[PDB]
């Protein structure tokens, strides 16, 4: 179950040096029982090795310069997870610490003086070519830009943030997913020594890495607010990293015309695993050029540093704010339906979130969470879930085909998730859930089954105090049974699930303190589209189609959109007096 | 005349399998949904499955969705269950049960019938019917105004065995019964006055349905 | 909007 | 899946009249909980639906209280027809979840055994086995000390006892006790004795049989 993992775009990747990640809870002692084992049984098959670095505190394991030829041997080792091999990563009131891992800066620039801390921590690569030579050029740039966006007296977002800066990205802004990664840990061991509120601005890619991903996760889970660039490769996030760890706040570039930022061939990179959006084209910043020069620059760097920013300014009111909460309120203050997605690819927009990060000028806050797309197989599974502090509430699903068997809202690791299933002949499917934040909340999904009799038809919150806040329906005809159109479910009362009579219905119950729920509907007869939407106020908790003839259903911000090909958006908004 | 006839008890090979069965009467059949549900000695009833007659759709706990499968029968009237790779794990009884619902809500309903349960024997031990020895008392000083007769049913296998007195007539005790080195045993008690035994004669009806038997002991 | 510098600052709400 | 756990004894209340057992959910039910009476060989029998309500021809001597996660069902006044397992079910949630069952058990006036004794048929004797059978029939309470003498030699191997549950009629217990041995043990000695000891009596109720006479 020793598995090796190496970059997917070939050109990134760095052979000769290995992350090797042990299992969860081995000690330090074991990992350098390992590293020495590694060496030593090295030297017998007559090869040079040297650990260059044992990782503990984030995550277990050790950095080792060897053959790859000495591969098949690390993975026969004890208490191996897993190998990774390196690869390059590129540059794109409370006292908050604002943690920069980047290129050097120009700590004495005016812009940025007296709130910028040089931490001593250098790791970086050599610089490409035999005769590079830095010069007149002191490698500041992109990194004293970006404190500047951050907490530039002048310029910056947030002007009350002391920064603390860690040297991982050289003079041609290249760093390595193992520097990053003792960046991290350095991070982590300094939390540890010390008191106070995180940021960590990463304002770097790379190419999917599953160690990135991993330490990225565990410094999340310790409380720290990691806020990323999405990449500025015009291309799925998801493919990048730490862009595609859930935890880590990823931000998209936009331009002052509220469109996706081009940067030249490429630009803003979009998708599932872009959280929200931020002005990052034109962004006048700190120059490295002198103490009082400016210049404008672009890129998803720029944009996460906005964010970054506006995560300070939040903590620096409420520091006890939780990163579920801040990602919330992040979302929740952003601007909603600005940004024209013409720019995606088609298949794209959908899973692009259109919002763009503002300020802020007792409450149910809700997000949208789209899954990966399932396989093309008739028992595929889509599964979208929510962060651990937060309740799933509503799950729903969507097919380009439109060849759905439905939705579930199932417990997975005693936590609800949000599973969608693939048709026979289904091109796949999309899992969507609803991921929010409900102060005293008591919840639970009940299972009602398939309804064929005249009567017993109804799914609601029967409980006193229990208030539905989403339905999901699930087909109970098996594949190789005899297909009969869908019959619905009479209505009756409003606050009741709407589902097919042969499908069982999912119920969200949820009992809190000022929880008051409402459905909402609308229905065109021949729509592409059908849309219902919750009142100021108001937020969008449960989305669902009353009518094969529709593709999906989804939430977009307090919007319930149902896509066909009267077609009815079913709607519940909720709020918490 | 509401009423679920189920099948008879069941001995299975492990590995093999069985298709239990329940009749159903008195009530429009393709109207209400029909239920099974597995008893074991200790634990609480498991539901395993539900399915509507008149559309022939199932509905499974994800536990049983591999083991059962629901089928029914409109022109039989009745109500099937197959439990497929069976293993002492599904050495149960077996419950069959309707569900009437009273309202429009997915909790207005109750399980209102019942069938009397099939007793399944999940064994690679074959079915032996049992031998039936009469207990009656010899020589003595007869004190009191009654006499107590008995019945030993030994050596019989699975469970399923019912012990009646004369045909169906006094005071009756039937005790659990006991393996006795891979066999059941169990013994039944009857009380008759002083009077009619040994003038009237006292017969056990011994019945283990698993081996289709039935035996008649007559007490002399 | 049209680009100009601050533009950034003025769009996430800092700035009038 | 939604936990039931059910009390696994009756709680007696006002002076014995009231007998109650709760049911307690894993998560809020609202008020769909049923429960069902079992005598054993038969069919469960519905008491109480939604929590309170009390099915067709059910006595109202049963009844039901609760919602949320806490149930529970009382007998007042019960009477030895009502021995038989109780249980519990909510229907809020699939898949449908029970409780284990609890057994009701009554309190009684002591009663003394009767005991007899049975002598192995010609028939089990042919076939090389000798059960020597005792009934020890409508004594109260369950406690009882069956001792198997053999030639006045005290047995202790090869003696099976089986307790009836609680009479539905009197309220009183019935415990078979049997000796088997093989013909060839049996043919070696000439009294079978077996000796009951209950509260009811400081001296034990000996009933004996001896080949030879008769
Ligand atoms: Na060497
Ligand atoms: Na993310």
């Amino acid at each position: 179950t020793a598995t090796f993992h190496r970059c997917a775009k070939d050109p990134w990747r760095l052979p000769g040096t290995y992350v090797v990640v042990l299992k969860e809870e081995t000690h330090l002692s074991q990992s350098e029982r390992t590293a020495r084992r590694l060496q030593a049984q090295a030297a017998r098959r007559g090869y040079l090795t040297k650990i260059l670095h044992v990782f503990h505190g984030l995550l277990p394991g050790f950095l080792v310069k060897m053959s790859g030829d000495l591969l098949e041997l690390a993975l026969k080792l004890p208490h191996v997870d897993y190998i990774e091999e390196d690869s390059s990563v590129f540059a794109q009131g409370s006292l908050v610490e604002v943690y920069l891992l980047d290129t050097s800066i120009q700590s004495d620039h005016r812009e940025i003086e007296g709130r910028v801390m040089v931490t001593d921590f250098e790791n970086v690569p050599e610089e490409d070519g035999t005769r590079f030579h830095r010069q007149a050029s002191k490698c500041d740039s992109h990194g004293t830009h970006l404190a500047g966006v951050v907490s530039g007296r002048d310029a910056g977002v947030a002007k009350g943030a002391s920064m603390r800066s860690l040297r991982v990205l050289n003079c041609q802004g290249k760093g390595t997913v193992s520097g990053t990664l003792i960046g991290l840990e350095f991070i982590r061991k300094s939390q540890l020594v010390q008191p106070g509120p995180l940021v960590v601005l990463l304002p770097l890619a790379g190419g999917y890495s599953r160690v990135l991903n991993a330490a990225c996760q565990r410094l999340a889970r310790a409380g720290v607010v990691l806020v990323t660039a999405a990449g500025n490769f015009r291309d799925d996030a998801c493919l990048y990293s730490p862009a595609s760890a859930p935890e880590v706040i990823t931000v998209g570039a936009t331009n002052a015309q509220d469109q996706p930022v081009t940067l030249g061939t490429l630009g803003t990179n979009f998708g599932r695993c872009v959280d929200l959006f931020a002005p990052g084209e034109d962004i006048i910043g700190a120059s490295s050029d002198c103490s009082t020069c400016f210049v404008s620059q672009s890129g998803t760097s720029q944009a996460a540093a906005h964010v970054a920013g506006i995560a300070a300014m939040m903590l620096s009111a409420e520091p006890e704010l939780t990163l579920a909460e801040l990602r919330q309120r992040l979302i929740h203050f952003s601007a909603k339906d600005v940004i024209n997605e013409a720019w995606f690819p088609e298949d794209q927009r959908v899973l692009t979130p259109n919002l763009v990060a503002a300020l802020p000028p007792w409450q149910l806050f809700c997000r949208t969470v789209w899954s990966a797309h399932s396989g093309p197989t008739r028992m595929a599974t889509a599964i979208a879930r929510c962060a651990p502090d937060e309740e799933l509430l509503s799950c729903s699903s969507f097919s380009r085909s439109g060849k759905r068997r439905g939705e579930r809202m199932e417990a997975q690791g005693g936590k609800l998730v949000c599973r969608a299933h693939n048709a026979f002949g289904g091109e796949g499917v999309y899992a969507i859930a609803r991921c929010c934040l409900l102060p005293q909340a008591n919840c639970s999904v009940h299972t009602a089954p398939p309804a064929e009799a005249s009567m017993g038809t109804r799914v609601h919150c029967h409980q006193q105090g229990h208030v539905l806040t989403g339905c999901s329906s699930h087909w109970e005809v098996e594949d190789l049974g005899t297909h009969k159109p869908p019959v619905l479910r009479p209505r009756g009362q409003p606050n009741q699930c709407v589902g097919h009579r042969e499908a069982s219905i999912h119920a969200s119950c949820c009992h809190a303190p000022g929880l008051e729920c409402k459905v909402k509907e609308h229905g065109i007869p021949a729509p592409e589209q059908v849309t219902v939407a919750c009142e100021e106020g108001w937020t969008l908790t449960g989305c669902s189609a009353l009518p094969s003839h529709v593709l999906g259903a989804y939430a977009v911000d307090n919007t319930c959109v149902v896509r066909s090909r009267a077609v009815t958006a079913v709607a519940i908004c909720c709020r918490s007096r | 005349q509401v009423q679920l006839k189920q099948s008879g008890a069941e001995l299975v090979r492990p590995g093999a399998s069985v298709k239990l069965s329940c009749k159903a009467s008195g009530y429009i059949f393709t109207d209400y949904y029909i239920n099974w549900l597995k008893k074991r000695p200790g634990q609480g009833l498991e539901w395993i499955a539900r399915i509507y007659p008149g559309s022939g759709h199932t509905y499974y706990n994800e536990n049983f969705k591999d083991k059962a499968t629901l089928t029914a029968e409109k022109s039989s009237s009745n109500v099937y269950m197959q439990l497929s790779s069976l293993t002492s794990e599904d050495s149960a009884v077996y419950f069959c049960a309707r569900e009437n619902f009273y309202g429009s809500s997915y909790v207005d309903w109750y399980f209102d019938v019942w069938g009397t349960g099939t007793t399944v024997t999940v064994s690679s031990a074959k079915t032996t019917p049992p031998s039936v020895y009469p207990l009656a008392p010899g020589c003595g000083d007869t004190t009191g105004s009654s006499v107590t007769l008995g019945c030993l049913v030994k050596g019989y296998f699975p469970e399923s065995v019912t012990v009646t007195w004369n045909s169906g007539s006094s005071s009756v005790h039937t005790f659990p019964a006991l393996l006795q080195s891979g066999l059941y045993t169990m013994s039944s008690s009857v009380t008759v006055p002083s009077s009619t035994w040994p003038s009237q004669t006292v017969t056990c009806s011994v019945a283990h349905p698993a081996s289709s038997t039935t035996v008649d002991k007559k007490l002399e | 909007m049209e680009s100009f510098p601050g533009w950034n600052l003025v769009r996430i709400g800092l700035l009038r | 899946d939604i936990v039931m756990t059910q009390s696994q004894k009756f709680m007696s209340t006002s002076g014995g009249d009231r007998v109650s057992i709760t049911c307690k959910t894993s998560q809020n039910v609202g008020t769909a909980v049923a429960w069902f009476q079992q005598k054993p060989g038969q069919s469960p029998k519905l008491l109480i639906y939604s929590a309170s309500n009390r099915y067709t021809g059910v006595s109202d001597r049963f009844t039901g209280s609760g919602s949320g996660t806490e149930f529970i069902f009382t007998i007042s006044y019960a009477q030895s027809e009502d021995l038989a397992d109780y249980f519990c079910h909510q229907y809020s949630s699939y898949p449908l979840t029970f409780g284990a069952g609890t057994k009701l058990e009554l309190k009684r006036a002591d009663a003394a055994p009767t005991v007899s004794i049975f002598p192995p048929s010609s028939e089990q004797l042919t076939s090389g086995g000798a059960s020597v059978v005792c009934f020890l029939n409508n004594f109260y309470p369950k406690d009882i000390n069956v001792k198997w003498k053999i030639d006045g030699s005290e047995r202790q191997n090869g003696v099976l006892n089986s307790w009836t549950d609680q009479d539905s009629k009197d309220s009183t217990y019935s415990m078979s006790s049997t000796l088997t041995l093989t013909k060839d043990e049996y043919e070696r000695h000439n009294s079978y004795t077996c000796e009951a000891t209950h509260k009811t009596s400081t001296s034990p109720i000996v009933k004996s049989f001896n080949r030879n006479e008769c």
